[PDB]
């Protein structure tokens, strides 16, 4: 019944996402933890969800968002980006590590197009803006 | 955790599916405890785009480096045998600082010889 | 090789431990008119350090943690002030004494 | 008796505000009052064929449910 | 910054009077904590305010006797008994009604609850329902609209 939670969940985040990505949450409060939520969901049009990994992918298998199964392993917040505006979405976050000095919790893998790419490789994605 | 550490670093190729040693030992090594217990401690990660395997190599107070299979061995793992290696250079240390040689050498055959049992006398 | 290891403290004025024949021999302090000496059985030896430390070495794990254990036997740790002989990592829970 | 908060505004330039007429309120504020499904009626339908926040309501009652559950026979 | 939190405390202290010797006494005194600069950072925030606000503020306590506090504005108790009634709530609530109220005294607080330091991203109908349970919390009675 609670995987029916994290099921509905996605499928609503799902129907307009554009981008699936990860956020280590090791050592964040619940204030910053909140109060990132709250950032990426004004200033940007992203969800945040802390889930199982093993239940995200069950609702992204058989999907569009297929192959990010090898990115679901350890403490994980999946950032839906639901609009368009990858960059914006990208760049309140290097806002958010600069302005709060938390650089312990970093963005681990994506899925774009159905491309796996490194953090190395969504960077220019976030230079880059429309 | 960081008691017997000196630097603690973890390279991984971030796409790779055996991460999850790497990253949990991440997790178990940069928590608000284990910084509390050596700020004089470093953490190294290095995120790389090649397919070496996952490595978590650290070395200790000592100048002892002892590198691990990250990719085949839980963080639990790694954990315990450094807590093992860490307490057995700490019982080499004091040894040393006190006069006493190390290691501590006895013959292999006292084992066969009976010892009746230690009873306290005046 | 010694690959056994087990450390003890002794905690109290005026107690003190003493080893004497290469590790073969143990002597305390613990308050009374005499020394408590004890004879280390084979395969173990003992140390004593600028803590007021003891410790057990040797290759037979069984015979070096029965030592320890009767070395801690000589003097358990009382429940007032925590005097005695107690393990390094043992915790002793006090109570107050009227 | 009721033109007025008493109170609210604690600034020292500013003073009490006014209660407005029903035009410039959301339209929930008239919804607040309604009787929200309890854990009795949600215990006994169909849990596949329920709303997003009807199971949202569900879990979390069941949750505290449990929670006081435990409490209670755990207590002393 | 990297100080391991040795304590944290609440406190309540009427806006702009805060005189380190009644509420501001003890409460500091328990754990090593100065008053003088406390004092003189809290006067320069609320004086904005009307005095005699009973404003809450929750000290975050450290070791090298540093002071990180946010001051929050008065509970919702306070804004409900003296925006609705008397200042005095039941003695057995939800069987002894005492105070009624509508909803317009319940948006206005929630209106001002919103403006607390980290409460930018509730939204108003989560406060509004939160003010209707403490005021069921006190006996204090809810309504539509009050003629």
């Amino acid at each position: 019944r609670r995987a029916l939670l994290v099921a509905g969940k996605t499928k609503i985040n799902l129907q307009n996402c554009h981008f699936i990505t990860g956020i280590n949450y090791n050592g964040l409060t619940v204030k910053q933890l909140q109060e990132l939520r709250g950032i990426l969901r004004e200033n940007s049009n992203t969800k945040l969800l802390v889930a199982k990994n093993t239940l995200v992918f069950k609702a992204l298998e058989g999907t569009k968002w297929e192959s990010l199964k090898p990115c679901m392993k350890g403490m994980n917040a999946w950032i839906f980006v639901q609009t368009e505006d990858i960059p914006a979405a990208l760049k309140t976050f290097v806002s958010f590590q600069k302005e709060k000095k938390l650089f312990d919790n970093n963005l681990g893998g994506a899925v774009f197009e159905k491309k796996l790419y490194g953090p190395q490789d969504y960077k220019v994605i976030e230079t880059m803006p429309s | 955790m960081l008691k017997f550490l000196s630097k603690v670093k973890i390279e991984f190729n971030t796409l790779d599916p055996r991460l999850a040693s790497c990253v949990e030992f991440l997790a178990q090594c940069n928590a608000r405890k284990a910084k509390e217990s050596n700020p004089n401690c470093q953490v190294l990660v290095k995120r790389r785009t090649d397919d070496q395997p996952p490595q978590i190599s650290v070395t200790f107070v000592n100048g002892v480096e002892e590198a691990f299979d990250a990719a085949a061995t839980s963080a639990q793992s790694i954990r315990k045998m450094i807590l093992d290696k860490g307490q057995y250079l700490e019982t080499e240390q004091m040894f040393r600082e006190a006069g006493e040689q190390w290691p501590v050498i006895i013959p292999e055959e006292e084992i066969h010889q009976e010892a009746p049992g230690v009873k306290p006398r005046k | 090789e010694a690959k056994f290891f087990r450390f003890l403290k002794i905690v109290g004025v005026g107690y003190k431990a003493r080893a004497e024949e290469a590790g073969r021999f143990l002597y305390l302090k613990l308050g009374y008119s005499h020394e408590v000496e004890l004879a280390v059985p084979p395969a173990v030896r003992v140390f004593c350090f600028k803590n007021n430390v003891v410790c057990c070495t040797g290759i037979d794990k069984d015979r070096v943690h029965q030592f320890a254990a009767t070395v801690r036997s000589c003097k358990p740790p009382e429940v007032y002030k925590g005097k005695g002989i107690m393990y390094v990592d043992e915790v002793v829970k006090k109570k107050v004494g009227k | 008796k009721s033109t007025t908060v008493v109170g609210a505004n604690t600034l020292k330039d500013r003073s009490d505000p006014k209660i407005l007429p029903d035009s410039d309120y959301p339209d929930w504020l008239w919804r607040l009052l309604q009787i929200r499904p309890a854990l009795s009626e949600l215990r006994r339908k169909n849990v596949e064929t329920l709303p997003y926040d009807d199971l949202k309501r569900f879990v979390k009652l069941d949750t505290r449910a449990k929670i006081k559950e435990n409490n209670s026979i755990k207590a002393k | 910054t990297r100080r391991a939190v040795a304590g944290t405390i609440k406190l309540t202290v009427l806006a702009g009077k805060a005189s380190p010797g009644p509420p501001v006494s003890p409460a500091l005194g328990p754990y090593r904590l100065n008053m003088m600069a406390f004092c003189k950072d809290f006067n320069a925030r609320t004086q904005k305010y009307k005095p005699d606000t009973p404003m809450a503020v929750k000290i975050t306590a450290y070791m090298d006797h540093s002071f990180e506090f946010t001051f929050k504005s008065p509970s919702v108790s306070w804004y409900i008994k003296k925006a609705a009634g008397v200042d005095k709530g039941s003695t057995r609530p939800g069987h002894l009604t005492v105070t009624t109220l509508s909803v317009r005294h319940v948006y206005e607080i929630a209106k001002v609850k919103q403006t607390d330091p980290f409460c930018q991203y509730m939204p108003l109908e989560s406060i509004c329902k939160s003010i209707i349970g403490t005021a069921n919390s006190m006996g204090i009675k809810i309504v539509q609209d009050l003629e």
